RNA sequence: GUGGGAGAGGGUGGUGGAAUUCCCGGAGUAGCGGUGAAAUGCGCAGAUACCGGGAGGAACGCCGAUGGCGAAGGCAGCCACCUGGUCCACCCGUGACGCUGAGGCGCGAAAGCGUGGGGAGCAAACCGGAUUAGAUACCCGGGUAGUCCACGCCCUAAACGAUGCGCGCUAGGUCUCUGGGUCUCCUGGGGGCCGAAGCUAACGCGUUAAGCGCGCCGCCUGGGGAGUACGGCCGCAAGGC
């Protein structure tokens, strides 16, 4: 049910169409690179659709990884 | 038994040493419903066990008893269509059950003439090691973990 | 005759077998073994205790380049692959992490009719 | 018209990473693979597994959904350019300029055809291994056309909501996408579920109507024969209407 934290309201004020800064945009990463759910973040359809395009964007600058490799299995 | 656990039946105590696995025994040499019979082999085996051994009879059955024990089995199971056989650990009321069938069984399958005297010498070697009984327990002890790698079929 | 005394191990485990490559902290294979290895031949190799079997194998094959600690990556998944994982875990090699690192595609190449119905 | 909105809507060019295959090198040893179990197969010309580098083709994981867009087929990495549709607010302009639509014209998944190119993975036919009483199959190892691209054909479908298009009227509740607003909520458009009246042979439908009406087009008239024959038109052919 993923009742831990949500991603928004573990967080502040920032801007969702900005690809450059990392240190947000990691959050929304699960361990592996993958994006997380809405579940996860606890954002709306609007604002998880521009997170997609965004983090795809900083992905293919180099700053957010497309796949990373889990460990402690 | 599918509705109810089938509880054990208690067997009344041995009238000379007071051991329910010894009545358990004169069970398992019983034949034909003689128990008279059966109770004068095991304890004229049990005169025999004295004046060959110094030690006491009872000792020495028990301890022979615990030597055929086996601790794993293998049992036979359908997977895929094919049939395997399963190695897995084995209760206790099996373990004597087992351990007292083989006691008789390899004491028949003894050359010896009457049979107080194959008694005893089974009960004797099974307590030193040695025997058909303990043959049984090695052999299946062997076939046990000798399929090791069907150990995940255990249910 | 290295003495490398600290490595890598990898587990490819699949569903027809379990393989480990023990390299070292470059990646270059020192020693190796898998069910075949083993006197397993057919299906048996693809079993958990096959695994464990090879796990140890190729652990007791490392001992004699003198090595200690190792780093685990498991790759696929195949009965057997917690079962080696468990064996290397105890088998005086000292484990330092585990890590899954199963090669999964972005949707590149289409997979035989035995996997289909997905892409 | 003005001002805004969301979108895998379309076309062109470029570009990113994961993975598969192949090649080069390093390291490394006796099998890998595969199945209900196997064998063909590949491996001492050094495979499998591991690391690094390189080539090529194809499809875009998470996001991703009961979601969105389009008239339908259908559309899913990212960026840019060109471009279509559509929705909302203002009540600004024209002043019935509207609806449908036989023909015509265009679009039209997959497969298939032509020319040229490309060809990693998959894979009709086919070559084998198994299984079986037999196995022209399911299972396994290979593998060509093809899948891919450009241009031109082909016009089919469970082309499906098995429900033609438009408008008006007729209880609501709930979920959701997307605007606007006095932003508990109201209002508008779209996607779902449950249900008033009513309809239906029943299942079920029920403001996304299969209800109540109106307009226009398409089509049906027992089953087999048969989507066959003849004729015509279209097509390079397969064949289609
Ligand atoms: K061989
Ligand atoms: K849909
Ligand atoms: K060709
Ligand atoms: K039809
Ligand atoms: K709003
Ligand atoms: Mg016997
Ligand atoms: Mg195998
Ligand atoms: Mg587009
Ligand atoms: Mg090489
Ligand atoms: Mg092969
Ligand atoms: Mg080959
Ligand atoms: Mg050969
Ligand atoms: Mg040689
Ligand atoms: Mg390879
Ligand atoms: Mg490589
Ligand atoms: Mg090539
Ligand atoms: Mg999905
Ligand atoms: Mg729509
Ligand atoms: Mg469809
Ligand atoms: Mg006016
Ligand atoms: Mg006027
Ligand atoms: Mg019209
Ligand atoms: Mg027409
Ligand atoms: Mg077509
Ligand atoms: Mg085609
Ligand atoms: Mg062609
Ligand atoms: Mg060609
Ligand atoms: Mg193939
Ligand atoms: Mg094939
Ligand atoms: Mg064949
Ligand atoms: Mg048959
Ligand atoms: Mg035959
Ligand atoms: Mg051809
Ligand atoms: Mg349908
Ligand atoms: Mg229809
Ligand atoms: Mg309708
Ligand atoms: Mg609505
Ligand atoms: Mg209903
Ligand atoms: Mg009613
Ligand atoms: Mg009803
Ligand atoms: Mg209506
Ligand atoms: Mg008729
Ligand atoms: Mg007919
Ligand atoms: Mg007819
Ligand atoms: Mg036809
Ligand atoms: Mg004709
Ligand atoms: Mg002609
Ligand atoms: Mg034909
Ligand atoms: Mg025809």
């Amino acid at each position: 049910p993923s009742r831990k934290a949500k991603v928004k309201a573990t967080l502040g004020e920032f801007d969702l169409r900005d690809y450059r800064n990392v240190e947000v945009l990691k959050r929304f990463l699960s361990e592996t690179g993958k994006i997380l759910p809405r579940r996860r973040t606890g954002l709306s359809a609007k604002e998880q659709r521009i997170l997609a395009k965004t983090i795809k964007r900083a992905r293919i600058l180099g700053l957010l990884p497309f796949t990373e490799k889990l460990v402690r299995k | 038994a599918r509705r109810r656990r089938a509880e054990v039946r208690q067997l009344q105590p041995d009238l000379v040493y007071g051991d329910v696995l010894v009545t358990a025994f004169i069970n398992k040499i019983m034949r034909d419903g003689k128990k008279n019979l059966a109770a004068r082999i095991f304890y004229d085996a049990c005169k025999i066990i004295q004046e060959k051994t110094g030690q006491e009879p009872l000792k020495v059955f028990k301890q022979a008893v615990e030597n055929v024990k086996p601790r794993m089995e293998v049992r036979s199971r359908r997977v895929g269509g094919a049939n395997y056989q399963v190695p897995m650990e084995v209760s206790p009321r099996r373990q004597q059950s087992l351990a007292l069938r083989w006691l008789v069984q390899a004491a028949n399958q003894r050359p010896e003439r009457r049979a107080a005297v194959r008694i005893a010498h089974e009960l004797m070697d099974a307590a030193e090691g040695k025997g058909g009984a303990v043959k049984k327990k090695e052999d299946v002890e062997r076939m046990a973990e000798a399929n090791r790698a069907y150990a995940h079929y255990r249910w | 005759k290295r003495q490398v005394a600290s490595g890598r191990a990898y587990i490819h485990a699949s569903y027809n077998n379990t393989i480990v490559t023990i390299t070292d902290p470059d990646g270059n294979p020192i020693t190796w073994s898998s069910g075949g290895v083993i006197g397993y031949k057919g299906s048996r190799k693809g079993t958990p205790y096959a695994a464990q079997l090879a796990a140890l194998d190729a652990a007791k094959k490392a001992m004699a380049y003198g090595m200690q600690s190792v780093d685990v990556i498991v790759r696929g998944t195949g009965a057997g692959r917690e079962q080696a994982i468990r064996a290397l875990q105890a088998s005086g090699l000292q484990v330092k992490s585990i890590v899954d690192d199963t090669p999964v595609p972005h949707n590149g190449c289409r997979p035989k009719k035995k996997f289909r119905k997905a892409s």
